[PDB]
């Protein structure tokens, strides 16, 4: 079986929430938990990766992600 | 803040509804 690896989400007031998942994982099950979290809907932040945008379908083997890389998360434009 | 570290799980006959 694979590994969990350990991404750093970074939200608007510089708090922290660590979010556990496997390579394999599609983010969109990361953005519905952290705008749970949060309180607010999923379509009201964009979650970025290196300035880039994480899409849904996205998984940290297509981005090339790490244990402890960081998720930024920013209001949608 | 206290460190948070959530684990986000992998993506029926048995059903009554």
């Amino acid at each position: 079986e694979g590994e969990y690896i350990k991404l750093k989400v970074i939200g608007q007031d510089s708090s922290e929430i660590h979010f556990k998942v496997k390579m394999t994982t599609h983010l969109k099950k990361l953005k519905e938990s952290y705008a749970q979290r949060q309180g607010v809907p999923m379509n009201s932040l964009r979650f970025l990766f290196e300035g880039q945008r994480i899409a849904d379908n996205h998984t940290p083997k297509e981005l090339g992600m790490e244990e402890e890389d960081v998720i930024e998360v920013y209001q949608e434009q | 803040a206290e460190e948070r570290v959530v684990v986000i799980s992998s993506s029926n006959s048995s059903s009554r509804y």
